[PDB]
RNA sequence: UCGUUGUUUUUUUCUG
């Protein structure tokens, strides 16, 4: 009766952006990212990567409430780099890693069969 | 009905004024009311199918009264016993007890997350307990993050020194945990606990925020540490059952000697109590003592990692007697305060012989639940449980009637401006409410 | 509007290609119950 | 069933009795005011005609 | 089958459900706290025996007052290649990490009950009133009013 | 009907734990929210809303 | 009532395996063997083939309305 | 006769919680139905928030009339009551 | 057959093994009552099977002798509401309220009594894979 | 900046109920009557009985929020195998020569005994502790 | 010495017995013999003994208010229809009870 | 840097070794495979006539769960966003079934095989219900007696398992690392000892046991995962692997595009 | 053409 639709979990409505960014005033060079229609599948992956970089001071996130499919990510890199640059760097690095993995697996399967 | 609106909230029956407070609405999907697990305690409510009512105001003044007099934070301390009424319960409690164990450490990234889980976080990561060779945090630091600043608390447990080798006792300095396991006796609803202090110091709002903060942190940590119970938790080594069996046999032989000597009129008469009554009292004392001993031995046997021991020591659920019955021995059955009567002609069940008084012959369940029960013992246990059910069923109605009579007696007493206490007519009952 | 209580389908949106019957037609926004689940949904008159 | 009425609570009729061994279920009974006054035949019960 | 009644708190999807090493995501999770204070040991015994039965391929016998001891069940289960007490090494689904402790895990017979939520939900803003007293009528089916 | 009486603007339903709610909050199913109502007076501060 | 399509727990298809399971049963092979030969290792599936009660054949025994 | 002169007012000078709630409700009701606002407002739209903001400044034109048990009464201006 | 009254004057062995005096020492099973107060015994009847003292509903429970009695009572009063296949001919009948469960499954941990109650032929529950563990604090 | 230093001989090490943590009974060698009771992480830095530990206490490491240690910067800690950041919660100015300082390392406790001369400078709020070997 | 049965006026007068500390658990006797206030204190003691037995604890002011209401009018005003309705409160208040 | 080593392969399943990648990466891969790998399944059933002993919703549900060959579904547009009024042949596939038992005796058994593709954006290799083998009749849909007839006209669409479990292509994804617990991510509940009570993982051979005198290493991190994959047959295991990787990649690309476009 | 109304009385088995 009051059940939420299953198609609302991933199909982002137009009025709200997929990603929303805000600054964190309490400390410098810190921003808060409000994601949408996402869950641990992406947040955890991004966090693990961003934590490995040396120039990133604080990276964190939390799935506020499971009944709502979105999460917020707090990121603060040292003054050297603006957080957004680190974020896009992490995205690119992960994409490259995945492409390499796909190539290797394709080779392995081909020789296997 | 939009967000942030104040709406009354009740559970029937409404025994005491804490049984109904005013909450703040937060519309969510699906078709169930949702509550913070802490606030059940006053409602005496469980999620096993209980229902609660919701009454909406219909004006602006009414909203004012609901917001200012019946807001949940303003009901944290109960005038009944001047102690906090809500507290940390169930998973949060059994989780915080482990999280503050001296030997828990948290890697950097996990801490990075947790500090983000606290809404009221100041945004300053504390320095790790260990800086080399690997940064580490001790859970107590994280918990201290939840506790607001400038809070002082301390407690002495069992004549502990200030080195707290056993880690009992408590100490918090400026909202930081110096030492000690956090558990029921500290965060629980009991008076003199952390909640009482925070309430009396910073006010209601900070106390509510403390509840939320601690629940969030401990829930996250437990989620990412995991906790559970298993059948083995109710099992003990062989030597322990040997000890228990020896204790049971010794108790039974003591009872046998008591029977032999009272049969020969060699057993002393207690004051005001005849031969039969004194003999029964002696037997009951003996059997209770034997069960206590067996349970205590089983208790010492359990290793510190045993799930049941953890969840009892934390105090979230159960107690010692639960462990004793589960593992060592169910113990003697009480019905109407006496051993099982002789419903049959001079016996309890046909399967026995006429004129027997041995503990098994009058409802002494020897085997622990884990070992199962014989038919006679099972039936006797059933008798006891049936009596208990009847007892609750009868007691509830009479207590409700007494409650109604009392309320309809004292429903008009009102503390007047002069400091006197007068009923409707103006007759004075006390010249100063409580003389203070 | 004499065009009520007649089966109507949907062409664009999240419920594309589903049958239904008009229930209320106040104006510019039709509330047509869905036959597959036990629910009702609104949708403008253009879809 | 027992038509003992519910005027005056008492406890004797409700409490399980030794003689019930193997004639009526020990575990099965309703809850609330009828607790005990409604009993269910044991699995091997038989009634004299 | 042991009076461990309870309502569904929330439902997680396959991926988020913690998964054992073999990918068996539990159907249904209950709180350990419920067990000791109620001493429903039969619940755990049945879970163990059901796990044994499913692995060995036959239904177990739980007739009360018999010789089937827990230890025999543990021996059988270990022989079949599992932890002697039915525990398992279980992985968090949010981050694929192990859990510091193990988890009891197995099949158990659960039965749904008639008290569905939609049969109890109810609200009244205004509506029919008793003719005699001009007060809201009684009963959910007639848009009753709370007393 | 004098001390106690059935009132309006109420609701009854099942409850459920939710750790992610602040202490004084409460979850209201959307249907109830849509059904119950709270009168509000019109002013300059709220006319647009 | 009828054999389920997929194993609620995991999702591995099992519905089509009912006939083969019966067939293996008639020829005297014990249930464990039958389940093995069907390649049902995760007991999350085994519980179903092992503990399904078939009722549709009971329903058919009623002369249809039409 | 029933009134008590300002000099001998004996009741507690503080503001009891019940007085607090009644005053807040009354003020919010008044404001929320086209009444003058005695203090500036920055961004707060709720009448009740406006009410507490007004109270915190001690700018409320309400006089509490306290009835003693006998029937005699004394009156206090909201401007002169010590609010915690 | 023996009525209630005649039970007053008989000696009933719980099981046939009691008819034969015994001479072991297990920590995971039961120990009989001592029963040494009668040097000799004159048994006249032997319980056909102790598990027969339970009612209909109670027979459903597995290992009902390993539970605190009130839990047995609750489950007894509860199983009379478990949805299931109440009658094969549900289709033809016209009742006011009738529920059926898509895929009933006979319980894995059976009892020797459900043979005669047909429960294994008309079950009312599904063997669900259950994990006992504090996952996210939503299940308290 | 080292507010103190000495070399201690491990009298005994107690695991207690814990596994990762053990309590060590330490006494100085250069001057007796100085006893150190400390809590240490077994696995992170195992120790054995009658070992030698170079204990060093400093109120700072230079030569507010935390940060991962950049390899570029250098700190006093670079020459020790076990570092812990502590807090003082009781500075017992006891009898003529028994002065006890109590430091809690976010749960890990430490008691230090000896003469006033050595300990006089320790009346501080936060104490780092460094251990060689 | 703790005894059964009640005869306060007599036992209190027996030689060799402290007549200033003798106590009885039937407070109506206290009203008959030791005036009203003694009855009030004894009643408070009885209520406290009952409540605290299980280990519970209730703030003193509540029991004080209860006992004072019971013995406001100088005689034991039992908590039932008889005593309460025998009061001189409004007719409406008493009819509702 | 990332490495793969397939151990045992097959059409429906794969048992591979994946190392030198963040645990987060492998776990996210598992989740994405289980959740966000679009496939094709029934999504609208119109019963033109039924006489079976099974409720219409029952048969609709059973149909919803049957696996379909969704090899080329990647090329089918989402019906939600497809411009065509109603459903074109390029945003949906139509399957029809109508089996009838005749004769006073016997009992027909409507099998999944009886479903027959009618339309579909050909020649795309999609829609046909999956079959184990050549003769495999497939799933059992219902049983029919005398004078009982069934006529349904199904519809399929491309959807992700998130929306409903019927779109899940993966059955069960095993997963594990450090079979010897050398990282000590877990403490082993035990009565006597951790070793002699706990069965060892089936990969215990693939890694050397920790030496008795060895000291704990704290800078070690999980490095080898031993994950198996299975499918319903609606997609080849290798195709599922590649497709999950592609989905993750394109989702990250979308995130990056949004980030850069924020300005 | 806004408007627009739906029983009592008992008994019963249940839920917290
Ligand atoms: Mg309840
Ligand atoms: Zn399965
Ligand atoms: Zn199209």
């Amino acid at each position: 009766m009051n059940a939420p639709d299953r198609f609302e979990l991933f199909i982002l409505p137009d009025d709200v952006p997929k990603l929303k960014i805000t600054p964190d005033s309490r400390v410098p060079n810190c921003i808060i990212i409000k994601f949408e229609r996402e869950d641990h599948t992406l947040a955890n992956l991004l966090r693990e990567e961003l934590a490995l970089y040396p120039d990133v001071t604080f990276v964190a996130y939390k799935v506020e409430h499971p009944l709502f499919a979105n999460f917020v990510m707090r990121l603060q890199t040292e003054e050297g780099t603006r957080p957004k640059q680190a974020l896009e760097r992490a995205c690119a690095s992960i994409i490259n890693k995945l492409k390499t993995l796909d190539h290797k697996f394709n080779e392995e399967w081909n020789i296997k069969n | 009905l939009m967000d942030d609106d104040p709406v009354l909230f009740n559970r029937q029956p409404s025994l005491h004024k804490m049984s109904m407070m005013a909450h703040r609405v937060k519309v969510m999907p699906y078709s169930t009311f949702r509550l913070n697990l802490s606030v059940t305690s006053p409602y005496n409510a469980d999620f096993d199918g209980d229902e609660m009512n919701l009454h909406v105001p219909q004006s602006e003044e009414t909203r004012a009264e609901l917001s200012q007099l019946c807001a949940v934070p303003l009901q944290i301390v109960s005038p009944q016993s001047n102690k906090p009424v809500m507290g940390i319960v169930q998973d949060t409690l059994c989780g915080v007890r482990k999280m503050t164990l001296r030997d828990t450490f948290i890697e950097y990234e996990q801490v990075m997350n947790m500090l983000f889980w606290v809404p009221s976080w100041d945004g300053v990561v504390p320095q790790p307990a260990i800086l080399k060779p690997k940064p580490l945090w001790t859970g107590k630091q994280l918990l201290s993050i939840a506790i607001p600043s400038g809070i002082h608390l301390q407690r002495t447990d069992g004549g502990n020194s200030l080195l707290s080798p056993k880690d009992n006792g408590m100490l918090i300095v400026d909202g930081k945990v110096m030492f000690g396991v956090v558990d029921k006796k500290t965060v629980g609803s009991g008076g003199g606990g952390l909640i009482h202090t925070v309430m009396r110091e910073k006010g209601p709002k900070i106390c509510a925020e403390l509840f939320g903060n601690i629940q969030k942190v401990v829930n996250y940590w437990l989620l990412h540490n995991g906790f559970s119970i298993g059948i083995g938790d109710a099992i003990a080594d062989a030597s322990t059952m040997k000890e228990i069996t020896h204790a049971i046999s010794s108790a039974k032989e003591q009872v046998q000697e008591i029977i032999y000597k009272a049969q020969h009129n060699e057993l002393e008469l207690k004051p005001g109590m005849t031969l039969r009554e004194s003999f029964e009292g002696e037997v009951s004392r003996t059997l209770n003592d034997a069960r206590d001993s067996a349970g205590r031995s089983a208790e010492m046997n359990l290793k510190d990692l045993n799930n049941v021991k953890q969840m009892v020591s934390a105090g979230s659920k159960g107690s010692f007697i639960n462990i004793a019955q589960m593992s060592a021995c169910v113990g003697q059955q009480m019905v109407e305060g006496k051993r099982i009567a002789f419903g049959f002609a001079d016996r309890s069940l046909p399967h026995f012989t006429k004129d027997d008084f041995s503990p098994e012959s009058k409802g002494f369940v020897e085997n622990s639940y884990l070992r199962g029960l014989t038919p006679q013992e099972f039936f006797f246990h059933a008798m006891a449980g049936r009596e208990g059910l009847i007892d609750t069923a009868v007691k509830t109605a009479e207590t409700g009637y007494i409650q109604r009579r009392l309320v309809k007696a004292l429903e008009d007493i009102m503390v007047h401006y002069d400091g006197t206490t007068r009923n409707s007519l103006g007759d004075i009952i006390q010249f100063l409410y409580g003389e203070d | 509007d004499p065009t009520l209580n007649k089966t109507v389908k949907i062409r664009q949106g999240g419920y594309k290609g589903k049958i239904g019957i008009v229930k209320e037609a106040n104006g510019d926004r039709f509330r047509v119950e869905l036959h597959n689940p036990n629910k009702t949904i609104p949708i403008p008159c253009s879809f | 069933n027992t038509p003992i009425g519910r005027d005056g609570k008492l406890a004797k009729p409700r409490q399980l009795h030794n003689t019930h061994w193997g004639l009526v279920c020990p575990a099965e009974t309703p809850e609330g005011q009828a607790c005990g006054l409604v009993k269910n035949l044991s699995l091997l019960s038989g009634i004299s005609i | 089958r042991h009076g461990q009644k309870g309502t569904i708190g929330v439902t997680y999807r396959h991926e988020d459900m913690p998964f054992s090493a073999e990918g068996i995501v539990p159907d249904l999770i209950i709180n350990p706290h419920a067990i000791p204070s109620r001493m429903t040991v039969a619940h755990l015994i049945e879970c163990l025996l059901s796990k044994v039965g499913s692995i060995r391929g036959y239904e177990g016998d739980a007739t009360p007052f018999t010789d089937l001891t827990v230890d025999a069940v543990s021996n059988l289960l270990r022989d079949n290649g599992y932890q002697s007490r039915g525990f398992e090494v279980m992985y968090n689904g949010h981050t694929g990490k192990k859990l510091m402790a193990q988890v009891f895990f197995g099949p158990t017979y659960y039965q749904r009950l008639r008290h569905m939520v939609d049969d109890k939900i109810h609200a009244r803003a205004r509506g029919p009133v008793q003719v005699l007293t001009r007060q809201p009528v009684e009963g959910r089916s007639r848009d009753g009013g709370l007393r | 009907n004098l001390m106690g009486k059935r009132v309006d603007f109420s609701a009854r339903t099942v409850i459920s734990g939710d750790p992610n709610l602040e202490l004084d909050q409460v979850g209201v199913p959307i249907s109830i929210a849509k059904t119950l109502s709270y009168p509000e007076t019109v002013t300059q501060y709220n006319i647009h809303r | 009532m009828i054999i389920p399509v997929r194993c609620f727990s995991c999702g591995k298809v099992v519905g089509d395996k009912w006939d083969a399971y019966l067939r293996l049963l008639e020829e005297g092979k014990q249930e464990g063997d039958a389940l093995d030969e069907l390649k049902l290792k995760r007991y999350c599936c085994r519980r179903m083939v092992l503990t399904h009660v078939d009722l549709i054949e009971k329903f058919l025994r009623y002369n249809p309305l039409e | 006769e029933l009134a008590i002169l300002k000099e001998e007012r004996t009741t507690t000078p503080y503001l009891t919680k019940y007085e607090r709630a009644r005053i807040l409700g009354t003020r919010a009701l008044q404001i929320s139905m086209n009444a003058p606002v005695l203090v500036d407002i920055e961004g707060e739209t709720d009448p009740l928030q406006i009410a507490m903001k007004e109270l915190s400044q001690r700018k409320i034109p309400l006089v509490i009339r306290r009835y003693l048990p006998d029937g005699s009464y004394e009156d206090w201006g909201c401007d002169e009551l010590i609010v915690d | 057959y023996v009525d209630g009254e005649e039970e007053e004057t008989i000696m009933i062995a719980m099981t046939p093994e009691d008819l034969q005096t015994r001479s072991l020492n297990d920590t995971a099973k039961r120990i009989k009552p001592e029963m040494s107060t009668s040097s000799h015994h004159t048994f006249t009847h032997c319980e056909i099977h102790p598990s027969m003292i339970l009612g209909v509903a109670a027979s459903i429970i597995p290992f009902p002798d390993h539970n605190q009695s009130p839990r047995n009572t609750y489950q007894s009063a509860m199983g009379k509401q478990a949805m299931g296949v109440f009658l094969t001919n549900y289709n033809v009948r016209m009742d006011t309220m009738a529920n059926i469960l898509y895929y009933p499954q006979k319980p894995l941990a059976k009892t020797q009594a459900m043979e005669y109650l047909k429960f294994r032929e008309l079950p009312a529950g599904q063997n669900a894979i259950v994990a006992i563990a504090c996952y996210s604090g939503y299940n308290q | 900046s080292a507010l103190f230093d000495d070399i201690f001989t491990v009298q005994t090490v107690d695991n207690g109920r814990y596994n990762k943590v053990s309590r060590i009974i330490g006494i100085s060698t250069t001057n007796s009557a100085i006893k150190l009771t400390l809590d240490i992480n077994n696995e992170m830095f195992p120790v054995s009985q009658d070992d030698s530990l170079t204990v060093t206490l400093a109120n700072s490491l230079s030569l507010k929020s935390w940060r991962p240690p950049k390899p570029t910067d250098k700190s006093l800690a670079d020459d020790y195998d076990y570092v812990m950041f502590g807090t003082v919660y009781k500075f017992e100015e006891g009898d003529e020569d028994k002065i006890k300082v109590y430091v809690s390392f976010g749960g890990l406790l430490m008691c230090l005994e000896g003469g006033y001369k050595s300990l006089a400078s320790l009346k501080q709020d936060n104490l780092y502790i460094l251990i060689r070997r | 010495l703790e005894t059964d049965g009640i005869n306060l006026a007599e036992v209190m007068a027996v030689p060799g017995v402290d007549s200033s500390r003798t106590y009885s658990n039937s407070f109506v006797e206290i009203l008959s013999v030791l005036g009203i206030e003694a009855t009030r204190s004894s009643l408070y003691k009885e209520i406290l003994n009952v409540i605290a037995f299980d280990g519970s604890y209730v703030n003193y002011r509540h029991m004080a208010l209860l006992v004072d209401v019971m013995t406001s009018r100088g005689y034991l005003m039992a908590i039932t229809r008889h005593g309460i309705n025998r009061a001189d409160t409004g007719a409406l208040m008493r009819c509702s009870f | 840097e990332p490495k793969v080593n397939i151990i045992n392969a097959q059409d429906d399943e794969v048992e591979l070794m994946l190392s030198d990648v963040n645990l987060s990466l492998a776990n996210s891969l598992r989740r994405t495979m289980l959740a966000e790998v679009p496939t094709l399944a029934i999504d609208l059933v119109e019963i033109k006539m039924n006489t079976s002993v099974l409720a219409d919703e029952f048969i609709s549900h059973r149909l919803g769960l049957i696996p379909l060959v969704s090899e080329d579904v990647e090329e089918m547009k989402y019906s939600r966003d497809c411009t065509c009024e109603d459903y074109c042949d390029e945003c949906s596939v139509v399957l029809e079934l109508s089996a009838r038992h005749e004769g006073e005796e016997g009992t027909t058994d409507v099998y999944s095989s009886s479903l027959i593709k009618v339309s579909g954006p050909g020649n795309l290799n999609v829609g046909e219900p999956v079959r184990r083998d050549d003769y495999d009749q497939g799933i059992l849909l219902c049983k029919l007696r005398n004078h009982q007839e069934l006529n349904i006209r199904c519809i399929a669409k491309k959807g992700i398992a998130k929306e409903h479990a019927k779109w899940s292509p993966c059955s069960a994804i095993a997963f594990e690392y450090d079979p010897h617990n050398k990282l000590k991510h877990t403490d082993f509940w035990f009565e006597v000892d951790a070793k002699k009570e706990w069965p060892d993982s089936k990969y215990a051979t693939w890694e050397e046991p920790p030496k008795p005198g060895e000291v704990f290493d704290y800078k070690a991190k999980p490095n080898r995962f031993y994950m198996t994959v299975e499918t319903t047959g609606s997609l080849k295991a290798n195709q599922v692997f590649s497709r999950g990787i592609k989905t993750l990649q394109e989702k990250l690309a979308n995130v990056l595009f949004e980030l850069e476009n924020s300005r």
